[PDB]
C-alpha cells in the first residue's frame, strides 16, 4: 500500500558492470588451455601466436561476442601445418550469440602473400558442439568469398570458461558448408543443423614466432555502442596498427557527450 | 645515534595552524571597553598615539639618498619613520634584515632600498646593469599580490631596464623562467618546487637577495614552505661561501626574536621592531562577539550587526564590508539594501541632485554586468575574482573617487589593489576549507590585511575596523591584532615530505646532515626559547642542551615513516639515506610522502581508465574530504551517468572525487557550497597529480598506461573529452558549431583532404569555410620518415625523420610546441625508446633529425611502433608502423683469430743488440699477442692488420714494422697517424727516447700548420700526425716528392673510422693504398685497432692478406678484464648521479681496496665534487687519509704548487682529480703522485680519457653522459671513449687482473653489455663528408670525369660495406647494378654542389675540371662552403675590418661553445674592440669569434677557457686568411689583398696596424713606446743600432730580458731586395713583362718565428706584388720560402702605352714593420 508512500528512480546501465568485468580480463590471458580429447583429427595443423590470442581476450567482451579475420602462412617446405600470422578486425557488432561482420572481406597488401585461414570469435559459454549459427556464418562467407576453402578455413571459439580461457577450433564439412547457406533460421536448434557439419581441427599455441594485428583506418572495430552506423554493405580500409580496448573511449562517444549537458 | 625513539609527529602538531593562540592571556591598551548587547558582545580598543618621535629621528628626504637609488624613488620627497631609520642599514649594508611594522607602515620600501644596492653593485659605466651579474628573489604570500608587485616593481626601476615578472607557471622545457627577468615575485610554494629540482643549470646561482614578505606566515599552515627555503639558502651558503642576503618583512608579532635568529640576523644590527603606534593611519579597533549558537538565527543576527553599523557611517564615511565567498558578496550587499528601504534609509548616501549620483547612474548602465547594475544606482558594490576585469577597475575607480558609500568584497581586493577606505566590516570570521575538509577560521594574514585597509592615508584622520565573529574567537582576534598573538612552527606535520626533499637534492645523505639541516629550521630556535611548548619538558632540555637527541629521535621517525612508503632506503645503523625515482617524484611534482606510495601499490600495467580514476581519487590529499548528506542526492545523479564506471559505492568519500573529476573535464556546474569548491581544490591539484603517475610510468615501459595518464592531463588542462572534435581547444570558435560537427559521425582525420568549399557543404553550414579550414591546418601535425640502419643481428639503429605538416601561429602555438616520441613494440605493451622532442616556433618549417638504438630479437618481430604524441594537444598523435619485413640484417661477425699458446718470445728474437736495448729494461718478454705477430710483422713486408683490445700493447707491433724499416734501409721514411691529437703527443714523447735518444733516428710531430710540417717530412724518419695534418699533406702527393716516397705507412685506433671524424681517417688511408697502386715499390701499412666485428673487411680495405689478419677479440687481453655493469633506475641526471655516489665508494673498498683507482665523471665540476664526496665517505667511517699511501709531509714540495682550493686539502687525504680548468702545471703534478702509489683516488672527467698518462688497477665510470652547451641536451658516451676509458684500467707488470665498474642508466645497460664484450662493429660516413675530399680529388687531377669518381669510390672502406650492410646506407640490394645507382646519384649530387659553389667545372655532364676557387678550398684544407661565402663578401674596398667578419663565418668556427654565462662579458667587449659591429645579437658562433679575435690582437687576457678557446681558432685563422689573400689578389684588387697580408702578421703577433712596430720585442711594457717620441725611436732596427754603451739603461730590464731582446732583433728580417725590370726598351703593349727580383737574407737565422703569442710555431712566408696604387689593381703576385737565396719572376702583360707607375711590394705574414715599397716606372710602346 502506497498509503505510507512511494520512492524515486535510478538508472543503471548494463555496460557499467560489464566494463568493470572487462577490465579483468588480462587474468585470464595466463590460464589459456586447448582443447585435445579423443577427436581424432582431419588435417593442416594451426598454430596459433600467443600474443594475438592474449591482445584479441583484453579487447573482448565477457557477453558480446567480437570476431577477427584469420590471414597466415605455412613453413617453406612443410606444408602440413597452418601457422596464423596475423588477426585482422574490421567494423563489428556481436550479441551473446553471433558476429555481425561486413560483406566485404579485408583487402590489403601486407595481406597479400598470405592466405585466409577462417575466423576466430568469443563465445559466452563453452558449448561441447559449434554453434549452429556459426555454420550459418561460415558457409554464407564461402558462398560469397571463393577464397575461402572448405578443408583451409576453420573456427576458432575462445570460450569464456570462468577464470579461464579455452579454445576449440572447427572446420566445417560438405555436409555444413551447405546447409550453413541454406539457413533462414537465426536459431539455437535450427533444422537441418546436424553434427555431421563440423568436425574439430588441431590448433596449437606457441611462441616461436609473433602474430600482428590489422585495423581499420579511419575507423575503429568496435560497433557495439553505435549499431545504427553500421550497415552490412560498409566499406572499409585497413592499417598496420593495435586494436583498442572493449570500452576505449572513441567506442563509445554518447556516453561522453551526453555526459557533457546536465 | 644509539637509544632513539620512534616519535607520533601528528601528536605534535598544532592542529589549528595559524589559528593556534599560544599566549594564554591578553592585555588590551588603556581605554578598552566592552559592552553586552543582543545577545552578542563588543570589544571595543582605542586608537593608540603616535610615540613621539625619538632622539636623532628626522625624516630623511629622498635628496639625501645615495644618487644612483633616487631614480628608484622618483615620485616620494621623504621616507616615513620606519624608511628613514632603516635606509642605512639597506642601502649602505649587507646585514640581514628583520623589519617589524603594522600592514600600511611602509614596509615595501625598506625591501626596495635592498634591491636597489643590490642593483648598484652590478652597473658599469656604460650606464646600464650587467643583469646577466645578479638576481633577486621576492617572495610574497598572495599570488594576487605579486601580480601588483611586478607591475609596480616594474614600474619603480623602469629607468634602469631591469625585467620585473610573474613566474610563468607551467614550463619545465624552456624554462625562460629568469635569464631574461632579474627580479622575480613569487610564492613561497612556488620558489621551493624551483630549487628542489636538481641540475644546476638553473639560475639560482646568481640569487645574491631574496625578500622574505609577511614573514609572519610561518605561524601559518603554509609556514613549513618558509623555514624549508630559508633553511636550503643558508645552508647552500656554507658550502658554496658565497653569501646571500636575507631581507624580512613581518607584522608586529611576538617571538620576532627567535625569527630574527632563524635569519641569521644580528639583533644589534638588522632587527627593527615598530609597534602599532607607527601605523600611518591611527586605527580604532570594534570586535563583536556572537554568543547564539542557532544556525541562522545567528545569521539574522549577524544580518542585524552589519546593518546598524554601517548606518552609523552612512552618507558620512564609505564602509568596505569584507566576506568570505564570491557568492555571499551580492547576498550581502542587498542584504543591507533591502534592510534600508524597509526603513527609508538611503537619502543619506546620495544626496539632492548629488554630483556623484549621476555618474553612478551613467556607468550602471555601461556595466553591463546584471548582478552589479542593480546595486550601482544606489551608492553600492561588489567585487570579486569570478567578474570581468574591467568590472573590478570600475568598481574601484568609482570607490576611489568617493562616489560609492559601501562596497562587499572579498580578500582578493585586499591584496590585489591598494584601496583603502575609512570603515572596514569583516562580516563573520569563517571560511570552508576543502583540504580540511571542513569550516575554518580565516588565517591570521588575511585578517591583518583586510583590516590594514581601514584609515584613508591623507583623507581619513583614522580607521574604523570592525570585526565580527564569534564570542569564543574574540580572544584570538584581539591577540593576532594588538601584537600579542605568537609566531610559532607548524613544521612537525610537513617534516617527512619537507626531509625528503634535501634528500633527493642531496643536501642531505644521512641522519647527521639532516640534524644540522634541522638545526636552520624555525622549528629549532621555537624549541630552543620555547622546548616546553614543543612538547619538551625542561628537565630533558639539560639533559640535551642543543636538542640533539630530539632532533635525532625526529629525523629517525620522519626516516621511518619515508622508508615505509618507498621514497627512501633508510640504512638504521649507519643513518644513511639513499634517494629512490618515487622519492625524487614525490620531491619535484611537489606530492605527499602517503600519496605516491599508494601510487607503488595500485600502479599496474594492465590498470584499466576505470581504476586510474580511482588511483587519483586515493590520492591522501584529499585526506579530508568526506561525503555530506546534503550533498548524496546530487552525486546520485552523477554516478549513474559518468562515462567511466565507479567501483565503489556513495557512501565512500573515494567515490565522490571521481564524479567531481569527471564533471570538471565535461564542464558541469553543480551546486552545494562545499561541492564546487571540493570540486576546484580536487581538479587545481590534479594537474600535478596526474602529472606525476604519467612520469611514473612513462620511466617504466608501460605504453598502455601512459597513453591513458597523458591523455588525462590533457582532459584535465583542456576541459574536454576525447569523444569530443580537437577543434574546441580553439577558444577563438562559437561552441556550437562544433557540437553540430561532432554528432555529425565523421573522423577528424578526414577533413585534411578537402577544399574549405566541402567543409560547409559537409557540417551543412556554407556561413564559415576558410575559417575551419585554416584551424584545421592550424592544429599541430606531424609527418614521420624513418631510415633503418641495422647495427647488428641485434642491435637496430633508427633515424627518425619529422616534418612539420601545420601550418604555426605565435598567437595559438606559442614560442614552442611540445611532443613525446614514443617507440612501442609489437603489442604496444612495452616502451623500448622514449625521448623528448620539442618544436620551437624558430625551426617550424624544418625537418627534424632524431637517432636511436632498439633490441631486436632475430625471430624478426612483424613491426615497431614509433607514436609522436602532443604533449598539450588533446587527439594530436601520428603512428608510424616500423615493419621488418624487407629489413636486410649483416651477417653474423666470424670467429677471432684463435690465440696460439704460443711459446712467451723474449726480445731475444730481435737480434739486434741497439734494438734490443730499448725493451730489455722493461719487460722479459712479449704478452702472447705481440708474439703472434713478431713474425709477420718484423720478419716480412705484407700489410698487417692487428685488432687487439684497449692495452694489449699494439704501440709495441707498431715498433716492430718500424725497426725493420730501419734495418733494410737506414734513411727510411714512416709515418704514423692515430686520431686523437692527445695520443699523437705521448706517442711522439714516448718514440722520441727509444727512436732519437737511443737509435738517434729523428722522430717528429705535426704540427697542423703547413708552415713547417713539409718540413720535418724531409729530415724526420719517424713522422706522428693526426688524419687531418697528413691529410693536408698527402693531397698534394703527385707534386711532394717525400710524401709518395715513405716505406712504412701505419694507422693506430682505426677503429674510430666510425666516430665523427672518421670519414677523414678513411680518406687518408685509401689515398695511401692509391698512391703505393700508382706507382713501383708499395708502401707497407699496418693498420692497429680494438677488436673488430668486420676485421676482415678493413683487411681487405688495406690489402691485408688472411694470413696477415689478426682479428682477435676481447677475451684474449693479456690481463684479464672483469667488467660489472650497473644501472640505475633515476631518469633525472643530477638524482642519477647523487644515486651512484656512495656505490662509487663502495666499489672502490670492494674491488680494489689498496691499489690505485680512476673515476670518470661526465662534466669538469664533477671532478671536484665527487673527489670531495668520496673523502666524506672515508671519512664516515672513520677511515681518514686511507687513500694516502705517502707520509703526510713528503708531497708538499708538491702539493702547494698548484692554484686551485679544494685540489690541495683532497690530495693531503690521497684522493687527487683532474679536469681542462685545471693547469698544465696543476695535471703533470697529480698524474705523477698518482703513479707514485701517494695517492690511491683520482677523479677525471670525460675531456680527459684520451690525454692521460697514468693507469689505475680499477676504472670507475660514474654515468655515461654528459650535456651539451649548444643543443642544451644530454649526449651519451661515444662507444670510442667508453672502449678508451675501460683501457686504462691495465696495469700487466702491477696486478693479476683488471677491474672496471660502469654505472649507467638502466635503458643503456644492455647496450653496453653488447658492445664491450664482443668485438666492436664499424661502418663508413664518408657519404656524408664527401664534398671537400671530392673537390681535392679534382684539383689534382684524380678525379677528371663522372666515371672517375666512382672509380675514386671504389678505393674507400664505404664501398665495400655497401655489400654486407646495404640498409645502413639506405640501400636495398647488394646486387651489381644496385651498387653502381646508389654510388652514381652520390657522385651526381656531390658534383652538382661542388658546380653550385663554383668550385669545379661540369661539362656535357661528364667531364669535371677544377676552378681557382676549388683550388683554393683544396690548397688550405678549408670547407667549400666556407670558400663559396668568402667569394661573395669579399669586396674590392674590403679592409681589416670586412676581413675579420669574412674570416669569422667560417664553417670551422660554428663548432665552439656560446657561453651565455658570459654575453654580457662579450657585450661590453663589443665596446672594447677598436671596430664596432653592425646589427650585433650575440647567440651566433661567428660574432663570437669576431669579438674573440679582435681580443687577441689587442692582447686582452680573458678567461682560461676562452684564451685556450682562442688557441684552436688561431690554429685555422692562417689559412682563412691566406684564402682571402689568394681570391682578393685573383680578382685583381690590391689594397683589400695588403690589407689581408697585414692581417696575417697582425694575427702571429697580436697587434694593430696602428699599433706601434716596437710591440713585438720580448719583455716590453705596455705603454714602453711613451719613449719614442720623448727619444726619436720608432721602427725595431732603431734598437740595434742604439749604442750598447747606452742602451743598458733606459730599457730598466733584467739582462734576462735583454738577453731575449737580441734573440728577436738577430732573427727579426731585414732583407735587401733587388729588382730589375727585363728589357725595358723591347716592351710592347700586348707582350711579355717580366720583373726579377733577387732577395738576399742579409742575416744567418735558426728556428723558426718568434711570436710567444701564437700558438703554432710558423715559417717565414712572404709575398712579392705589382700594382698600380692609384687605380687599386694587382698585376702580379707570388707565394715563396726565403731561407738566403732566392729569386722570383713576375710577369704579366702590358696595357696601353705611356708611363704606367707601378708599385713593388714586399709583404710578411709574421713580421710587422718589414713590407718595403719600391716604385718604378716602365715606358711601353
Ligand atoms: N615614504 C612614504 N611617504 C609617503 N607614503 C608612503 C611612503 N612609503 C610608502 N608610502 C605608501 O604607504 C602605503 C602602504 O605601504 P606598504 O609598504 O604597502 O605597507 P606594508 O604593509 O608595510 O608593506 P607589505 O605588507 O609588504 S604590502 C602605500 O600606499 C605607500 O605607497
Ligand atoms: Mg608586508
Ligand atoms: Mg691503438
Amino acid at each position: 500500500p502506497l498509503g505510507s508512500m512511494t520512492q524515486t528512480f535510478s538508472s543503471k546501465t548494463e555496460w557499467r558492470v560489464r566494463a568493470i568485468s572487462a577490465a579483468n580480463l588480462h587474468l585470464r590471458t595466463n590460464h589459456i588451455y586447448v582443447s585435445s580429447d579423443d577427436i581424432k583429427e582431419t588435417g593442416y595443423t594451426y598454430i596459433l601466436p600467443k600474443n594475438v590470442l592474449k591482445k584479441f581476450i583484453c579487447i573482448s567482451d565477457l557477453r558480446a561476442q567480437i570476431a577477427g579475420y584469420l590471414y597466415g602462412v605455412s613453413p617453406p617446405d612443410n606444408p602440413q601445418v597452418k601457422e596464423i600470422r596475423c588477426i585482422v578486425m574490421v567494423p563489428q557488432w556481436g550479441t551473446h550469440q553471433t558476429v555481425h561482420l561486413p560483406g566485404q572481406l579485408p583487402q590489403h597488401e601486407y595481406l597479400k602473400e598470405m592466405e585466409p585461414l577462417g575466423w576466430i570469435h568469443t563465445q559466452p559459454n563453452e558449448s561441447p558442439q559449434l554453434s549452429p549459427q556459426d555454420v550459418t556464418t561460415h558457409a554464407k562467407i564461402m558462398a560469397d568469398n571463393p577464397s575461402w576453402d572448405g578443408e583451409k578455413t576453420i573456427i576458432i571459439t575462445c570460450s569464456f570458461t570462468p577464470g579461464s580461457c579455452t579454445l576449440t577450433a572447427y572446420k566445417l564439412t560438405p555436409s555444413g558448408y551447405e546447409w550453413g547457406r541454406q539457413n533462414t533460421d537465426k536459431g539455437n536448434n535450427p533444422k537441418g543443423y546436424l553434427p555431421s557439419h563440423y568436425e574439430r581441427v588441431q590448433m596449437l599455441l606457441s611462441d616461436r614466432f609473433l602474430g600482428f594485428f590489422m585495423v581499420p583506418a579511419q575507423s575503429s572495430w568496435n560497433y557495439n555502442f553505435m549499431g545504427v552506423r553500421h550497415d552490412p554493405n560498409m566499406k572499409y580500409e585497413l592499417q598496420l596498427a593495435n586494436p583498442k580496448e572493449f570500452y576505449h573511449e572513441v567506442h563509445r562517444p554518447s556516453h561522453f557527450l551526453n555526459f557533457a549537458l546536465l | 645515534l644509539a637509544p632513539r625513539q620512534v616519535l607520533d609527529l601528528e601528536d605534535l602538531v598544532f592542529t589549528q595552524g595559524s589559528h593556534f593562540m599560544a599566549n594564554k592571556r591578553c592585555q588590551l591598551p588603556d581605554g578598552s571597553f566592552r559592552r553586552q548587547r543582543k545577545g552578542y558582545e563588543e570589544v571595543h580598543v582605542p586608537a593608540l598615539k603616535p610615540k613621539p618621535f625619538g632622539s636623532e629621528e628626522q625624516l630623511l628626504p629622498v635628496e639625501k639618498l645615495p644618487k644612483y637609488a633616487q631614480a628608484g624613488f622618483e615620485g616620494f620627497k621623504t621616507l616615513n619613520r620606519i624608511q628613514s631609520k632603516l635606509y642605512r642599514a639597506a642601502l649602505e649594508t649587507d646585514e640581514n634584515l628583520l623589519l617589524c611594522a603594522p600592514t600600511g607602515a611602509g614596509k615595501t620600501n625598506v625591501a626596495l632600498m635592498c634591491m636597489l644596492r643590490e642593483i648598484g653593485k652590478h652597473i658599469n659605466m656604460d650606464g646600464t646593469i650587467n643583469v646577466d651579474d645578479f638576481k633577486i628573489i621576492y617572495i610574497a604570500p598572495m599570488r594576487s599580490l605579486v601580480q601588483e608587485m611586478v607591475g609596480s616593481f616594474g614600474k619603480r626601476l623602469a629607468t634602469y631596464g631591469i625585467t620585473v615578472a610573474e613566474l610563468t607557471g607551467d614550463h619545465q622545457l624552456c624554462k625562460e623562467e629568469i635569464s631574461a627577468t632579474q627580479i622575480i615575485v613569487c610564492t613561497p610554494e612556488k620558489w621551493d618546487i624551483i630549487t628542489r629540482k636538481g641540475g644546476e643549470r638553473t639560475y639560482t646561482q646568481l640569487v645574491r637577495l631574496i625578500i622574505l614578505d609577511e614573514i609572519h606566515l610561518l605561524h601559518d599552515d603554509r609556514g613549513p614552505v618558509l623555514e624549508a627555503l630559508v633553511a636550503r639558502a643558508i645552508r647552500n651558503i656554507e658550502m658554496t661561501q658565497e653569501d646571500v642576503r636575507l631581507i624580512g618583512l613581518s607584522a608586529t608579532l611576538p617571538n620576532y626574536e627567535d625569527v630574527a635568529t632563524f635569519l641569521r640576523v644580528d639583533p644589534a644590527k638588522g632587527l627593527f621592531y615598530f609597534d602599532n603606534s607607527f601605523r600611518p593611519v591611527p586605527l580604532e579597533q570594534t570586535y563583536v562577539g556572537i554568543t547564539e549558537k542557532k544556525a541562522i538565527k545567528r545569521f539574522q543576527i549577524m544580518n542585524e550587526i552589519v546593518y546598524e553599523k554601517i548606518m552609523e557611517h552612512a552618507g558620512k564615511n564609505q564602509v568596505l564590508v569584507f566576506v568570505h565567498s564570491r557568492k555571499e558578496t551580492g547576498k550581502t550587499a542587498r542584504a543591507i539594501r533591502d534592510m534600508c528601504l524597509e526603513k527609508d534609509t538611503l537619502g543619506l548616501f546620495l544626496r539632492e541632485g548629488s554630483a556623484s549620483t549621476e555618474v553612478l547612474r551613467t556607468e550602471a548602465e555601461q556595466c553591463k554586468n546584471l548582478e552589479l547594475k542593480d546595486l550601482l544606482p544606489y551608492g553600492f558594490a561588489i567585487h570579486h575574482a569570478g567578474m570581468t576585469r574591467v568590472d573590478r577597475t570600475l568598481v574601484e575607480d568609482l570607490f576611489a573617487d568617493k562616489h560609492i558609500q559601501v562596497l562587499v568584497s572579498t580578500a582578493t581586493l585586499a591584496w590585489g589593489v591598494n584601496l583603502p577606505a575609512h570603515t572596514v566590516i569583516i562580516k563573520g570570521t569563517q571560511v570552508y576549507s576543502p583540504e580540511k575538509g571542513r569550516w575554518t577560521e580565516l588565517g591570521a594574514l588575511d585578517i591583518l590585511q583586510m583590516l590594514g585597509r581601514a584609515g584613508r592615508p591623507q583623507y581619513d584622520t583614522k580607521g574604523e575596523g570592525i570585526l565580527i565573529t564569534s564570542h569564543g574567537e574574540l580572544q584570538y582576534y584581539l591577540s593576532l591584532l594588538n601584537q600579542q598573538l605568537p609566531i610559532e612552527s607548524q613544521m612537525v606535520s610537513k617534516l617527512p615530505d619537507m626531509l625528503n626533499a634535501e634528500i633527493v637534492l642531496g643536501n642531505v645523505q644521512n641522519a647527521k646532515d639532516a640534524v644540522n639541516w634541522l638545526g636552520y629550521a624555525y622549528l629549532y630556535i621555537r624549541m630552543l626559547r620555547s622546548p616546553t611548548l614543543y612538547g619538551i619538558s625542561h628537565d630533558d632540555l639539560k639533559g640535551d642542551p642543543l636538542l640533539d637527541q630530539r632532533r635525532l629521535d625526529l629525523v629517525h621517525t620522519a626516516a621511518l615513516m619515508l622508508d615505509k612508503n618507498n621514497l627512501v632506503k633508510y640504512d638504521k645503523k649507519t643513518g644513511n639515506f639513499q634517494v629512490t625515482e618515487l622519492g625524487r617524484i614525490a620531491s619535484h611534482y611537489y606530492i605527499t610522502n602517503d600519496t605516491v606510495q599508494t601510487y607503488n601499490q595500485l600502479l599496474k600495467p594492465t590498470l584499466s581508465e576505470i581504476e586510474l580514476f580511482r588511483v587519483f581519487s586515493l590520492s591522501s590529499e584529499f585526506k579530508n574530504i568526506t561525503v555530506r548528506e546534503e550533498e548524496k542526492l546530487e552525486l546520485q545523479k552523477l554516478l549513474e551517468r559518468v562515462p567511466i564506471p565507479v567501483k565503489e559505492s556513495i557512501e565512500e568519500p573515494s567515490a565522490k572525487i571521481n564524479v567531481l573529476l569527471q564533471a570538471f573535464i565535461s564542464q558541469l556546474k553543480l551546486e552545494g557550497f562545499a561541492l564546487m569548491a571540493d570540486m576546484v581544490y580536487v581538479t587545481q591539484s590534479a594537474g600535478r597529480l596526474m602529472r606525476a603517475i604519467f612520469e611514473i610510468v612513462l620511466n617504466r615501459g608501460w605504453a598502455q598506461l601512459t597513453d591513458k595518464t597523458l591523455n588525462l592531463c590533457k582532459m584535465i588542462d583542456k576541459r574536454m573529452w576525447q569523444s569530443m572534435c580537437p577543434l574546441r581547444q580553439f577558444r577563438k570558435l562559437p561552441e556550437e558549431v562544433v557540437k553540430k560537427i561532432e554528432k555529425k559521425n565523421f573522423p577528424f582525420e578526414r577533413l585534411y583532404d578537402l577544399n574549405h568549399n566541402e567543409i560547409g557543404e559537409l557540417i551543412r553550414m556554407p556561413k564559415m569555410g576558410k575559417t575551419i579550414h585554416k584551424y584545421v591546418h592550424l592544429f599541430p601535425k606531424l609527418e614521420l620518415s624513418v631510415h633503418l640502419q641495422p647495427i647488428t643481428r641485434s642491435t637496430l639503429k633508427v633515424e627518425l625523420t619529422i616534418t612539420p605538416d601545420f601550418q604555426w601561429d605565435e598567437k595559438v602555438h606559442g614560442s614552442s610546441e611540445a611532443f613525446w616520441i614514443l617507440v612501442e613494440d609489437v603489442d604496444s605493451e612495452v616502451i623500448l625508446h622514449h625521448e623528448y622532442f620539442l618544436l620551437k616556433a624558430k625551426y617550424a618549417q624544418d625537418e627534424h633529425l632524431i637517432t636511436f638504438f632498439v633490441p631486436v630479437f632475430e625471430p624478426l618481430p612483424p613491426q615497431y611502433f614509433i607514436r609522436v604524441v602532443s604533449d598539450r594537444w588533446l587527439s594530436c598523435e601520428t603512428q608510424l608502423p616500423v615493419s621488418f619485413r624487407h629489413l636486410i640484417l649483416p651477417e653474423k661477425y666470424p670467429p677471432p683469430t684463435e690465440l696460439l699458446d704460443l711459446q712467451p718470445l723474449p726480445v731475444s728474437a730481435l737480434r739486434n743488440s741497439a734494438f734490443e736495448s730499448l725493451y730489455q729494461d722493461k719487460f722479459p718478454f712479449f704478452n702472447p699477442i705481440q708474439t703472434q705477430v713478431f713474425n709477420t710483422v718484423y720478419n716480412s713486408d705484407d700489410n698487417v692488420f692487428v685488432g687487439a683490445p684497449t692495452g694489449s700493447g699494439k704501440t709495441i707491433c707498431a715498433e716492430f714494422a718500424i725497426l725493420r724499416m730501419l734495418l733494410q734501409s737506414s734513411e727510411g721514411r714512416c709515418v704514423y697517424i692515430t686520431p686523437m691529437e692527445a695520443l699523437a703527443e705521448q706517442v711522439y714523447m714516448d718514440w722520441y727516447e727509444k727512436f732519437q735518444d737511443r737509435l738517434n733516428k729523428k722522430v717528429v710531430l705535426l704540427t697542423g700548420e703547413t708552415s713547417t710540417d713539409l718540413k720535418l717530412l724531409g729530415k724526420g724518419n719517424i713522422i706522428i700526425s693526426t688524419p687531418e695534418k697528413w691529410d693536408i699533406l698527402s693531397r698534394r702527393w703527385k707534386q711532394r716528392k717525400n710524401v709518395q716516397n715513405i716505406n712504412l705507412f701505419v694507422v693506430d685506433e682505426v677503429h674510430l673510422i666510425g666516430g665523427e671524424n672518421g670519414p677523414v681517417l678513411e680518406v687518408i688511408c685509401s689515398r695511401m693504398r692509391y698512391i703505393s697502386s700508382q706507382i713501383e715499390r708499395p708502401i707497407r701499412i699496418v693498420a692497429l685497432s680494438s677488436s673488430l666485428s668486420n676485421a676482415k673487411d678493413v683487411a681487405h680495405w688495406l690489402g691485408c692478406s688472411a694470413t696477415s689478419t689478426f682479428n682477435f677479440h676481447p677475451n684474449v687481453r693479456p690481463v684479464p678484464l672483469e667488467l660489472h655493469i650497473q644501472g640505475f633506475n633515476i631518469s633525472h641526471t643530477q638524482t642519477r648521479l647523487l644515486s651512484m655516489a656512495k656505490p662509487v665508494y663502495h666499489a672502490i673498498t670492494k674491488h680494489s681496496p689498496k691499489k690505485p683507482v680512476i673515476v670518470f665523471v661526465p662534466s669538469r665540476k664533477q671532478t671536484r665534487l665527487t673527489a670531495i664526496d668520496i673523502l666524506t665517505t672515508c671519512a664516515a667511517d672513520i677511515q681518514r687519509q686511507r687513500f694516502l699511501h705517502c707520509t703526510e709531509k713528503d708531497l708538499i714540495p708538491y702539493l702547494e704548487k698548484l692554484s686551485d682550493s679544494t685540489l690541495k686539502e683532497t690530495l693531503l687525504n690521497g684522493v687527487g682529480y683532474l679536469h681542462e680548468g685545471l693547469s698544465p702545471m696543476e695535471r703533470r703534478l697529480v698524474e705523477q703522485l698518482f703513479s707514485s702509489g701517494a695517492i690511491q683516488v683520482v677523479v677525471a672527467s670525460r675531456s680527459l680519457c684520451w690525454g692521460m698518462n697514468v693507469a689505475a688497477h680499477l676504472v670507475i665510470i660514474m654515468d655515461t653522459q654528459y650535456y651539451n652547451g649548444k643543443i642544451h641536451a644530454y649526449v651519451d658516451y661515444p662507444i670510442y671513449d667508453v672502449l678508451q676509458m675501460v683501457g686504462h684500467a691495465n696495469r700487466p707488470l702491477q696486478d693479476d687482473e683488471g677491474r672496471c665498474v660502469i654505472m649507467c642508466q638502466g635503458s643503456k645497460k644492455d647496450f653496453f653489455k653488447k658492445f664491450l664484450y664482443e668485438p666492436l662493429p664499424v661502418e663508413s660516413h664518408l657519404d656524408h663528408c664527401m664534398h671537400d675530399h671530392f673537390n681535392a680529388e679534382i684539383v689534382t687531377k684524380t678525379i677528371e670525369n663522372k666515371q672517375d669518381a666512382v672509380d675514386y669510390l671504389t678505393w674507400t672502406f664505404l664501398y665495400r660495406r655497401m655489400t654486407q650492410n646495404p640498409n645502413y646506407y639506405n640501400l636495398q640490394g647488394i646486387s651489381h647494378r644496385h651498387l653502381s645507382d646508389h654510388l652514381s646519384e652520390l657522385v651526381e649530387q656531390t658534383l652538382s654542389d661542388l658546380e653550385q659553389s663554383k668550385c669545379i667545372s661540369i661539362e656535357d655532364e661528364m667531364d669535371v675540371a677544377p676552378l681557382n676557387l676549388g683550388m683554393i678550398a683544396a690548397y688550405y684544407y678549408i670547407n667549400y662552403t666556407t670558400i663559396e661565402l668568402f667569394s661573395m663578401s669579399l669586396n674590392a674596398k674590403t679592409k681589416v675590418r670586412g676581413l675579420i667578419e669574412i674570416i669569422s663565418n667560417a664553417a670551422e668556427y660554428e663548432n665552439i661553445p656560446i657561453r651565455h654565462h658570459e654575453d654580457n662579458l662579450l657585450r661590453q667587449l663589443a665596446q672594447k674592440v677598436p671596430h664596432k659591429l653592425n646589427n650585433p645579437k650575440f647567440n651566433d658562433p661567428h660574432v663570437k669569434t669576431n669579438l674573440l679575435l679582435q681580443a687577441h690582437l689587442s692582447r686582452m687576457q680573458l678567461s682560461a677557457e676562452l684564451q685556450s678557446d682562442t688557441e684552436e681558432i688561431l690554429s685555422k685563422a692562417i689559412r682563412l686568411i691566406q684564402a682571402c689573400v689568394d681570391v682578393l689578389s685573383s680578382n685583381g684588387w690590391l689594397s683589400p689583398a695588403l690589407a689581408a697580408m697585414e692581417l696575417a702578421q697582425m694575427v702571429t703577433q697580436a697587434m694593430w696596424s696602428k699599433d706601434s712596430y716596437l710591440k713585438q720585442l720580448p719583455h716590453f711594457t705596455s705603454e714602453h713606446i711613451k719613449r719614442c717620441t720623448d727619444k726619436g725611436v720608432e721602427s725595431v732596427f732603431d734598437i740595434m743600432e742604439m749604442e750598447d754603451e747606452e742602451r743598458n739603461a733606459l730599457l730598466q730590464l733584467t739582462d734576462s730580458q735583454i738577453a731575449d731582446v737580441a734573440r728577436f732583433c738577430n732573427r727579426y728580417p731585414n732583407i735587401e731586395l733587388s729588382y730589375e725590370v727585363v728589357d725595358k726598351d723591347s716592351i710592347r703593349s700586348g707582350g711579355p713583362v717580366v720583373v726579377l727580383v733577387q732577395l738576399e737574407r742579409e742575416e744567418e737565422v735558426t728556428g723558426p718565428v718568434i711570436a710567444p703569442l701564437f700558438p703554432q710555431k710558423r715559417e717565414e712566408g712572404w709575398w712579392v706584388v705589382i700594382g698600380d696604387a692609384k687605380s687599386n689593381s694587382l698585376i702580379s703576385i707570388k707565394r715563396l720560402t726565403l731561407q738566403q737565396k732566392a729569386k722570383v719572376k713576375l710577369d704579366f702583360v702590358a696595357p696601353a702605352t705611356g708611363a704606367h707607375n707601378y708599385t713593388l711590394y714586399f709583404m710578411s705574414d709574421a713580421y710587422m714593420g718589414c713590407d718595403q715599397e719600391y716604385k718604378f716606372s716602365v715606358d711601353v710602346k
